[PDB]
């Protein structure tokens, strides 16, 4: 069920983030703290002894100071730490603390969803947007030809029917995106595509 | 792509 660390490592690594990328991790994950550089991470909203729940990317822009947040659903901070336990202040401090001379930074996050409430592409929507941040840190969320390729929705939308036309169409426009860049995903394309599936949740 | 929101920070 889903994508795994050596799997999102050697994607990331396939779209061309592996100099500003920071590596995969559980919620754990200490925060931009090395140096003031263009960098990234995927990081879990689960502790690794739980096995892994939920993929995130995190992204450090330091032209601006500004730290993204991508949850392929857009859930805000609030739903995050409902539904998956997960917080990441103490991460923004440690940040802010090493790497801003103010102690400030902007967060910016997602309300919108990319990604069908049953699939198990998070992981890899996460690959997608680290490679829209590290050609266009300065406005990864929309408006750059990898995120143009995708429909975000109103998160509050996720569970709706009007919404999986175009929740599926991402999830195949994600694969399209991933298989024309990433060798590592057109090796292993039948065992991610079926692992990772729109309707996996379902078909457990 | 996604709608985002844009939060200062400050420590
Ligand atoms: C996305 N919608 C989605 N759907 C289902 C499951 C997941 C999350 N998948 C995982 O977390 C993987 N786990 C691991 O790769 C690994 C792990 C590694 C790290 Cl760096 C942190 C954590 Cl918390 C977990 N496990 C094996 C320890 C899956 C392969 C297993 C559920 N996302």
């Amino acid at each position: 069920s889903g994508s795994s660390e050596q799997e999102l490592a050697a994607i990331v690594r396939d779209l061309g983030c592996g100099p500003y990328f920071l590596g995969t991790h559980d919620k754990r994950f200490p925060g931009f703290l090395a140096g003031n550089k263009l960098a990234c991470a995927i990081v879990n909203t689960a502790g690794r002894e739980t096995g892994g729940v939920h993929w995130l990317a995190f992204g450090w822009n330091p032209r601006s100071r500004t730290c993204y947040m991508f949850d392929p659903f857009g859930f805000s901070d609030r739903r995050l730490k409902q539904i998956y336990s997960f917080e990441y202040e103490a991460m923004l401090r440690r940040s802010a603390l090493a790497l801003s001379p103010d102690r400030c930074l902007s967060l910016e996050q997602s309300t919108q969803t990319v990604q069908g409430p049953d699939s198990a592409a998070c992981g890899l929507f996460c690959c997608m947007f680290l490679h829209a941040f590290v050609h266009w840190p300065d406005r990864p969320m929309d408006g750059n030809p990898t995120m143009n390729l995708l429909t975000g929705v109103p998160n509050g939308m996720l569970q709706s029917p009007q919404v999986l036309p175009t929740l599926r169409r991402n999830q195949e426009k994600l694969y399209r995106f991933l298989a024309h860049h990433s060798p590592y995903f057109r090796s292993h394309r039948a065992a991610i595509e079926h692992a990772t599936a729109f309707d996996k949740m379902k078909q457990l | 792509g996604v709608k985002s929101l844009k939060r200062r920070r400050c420590y």
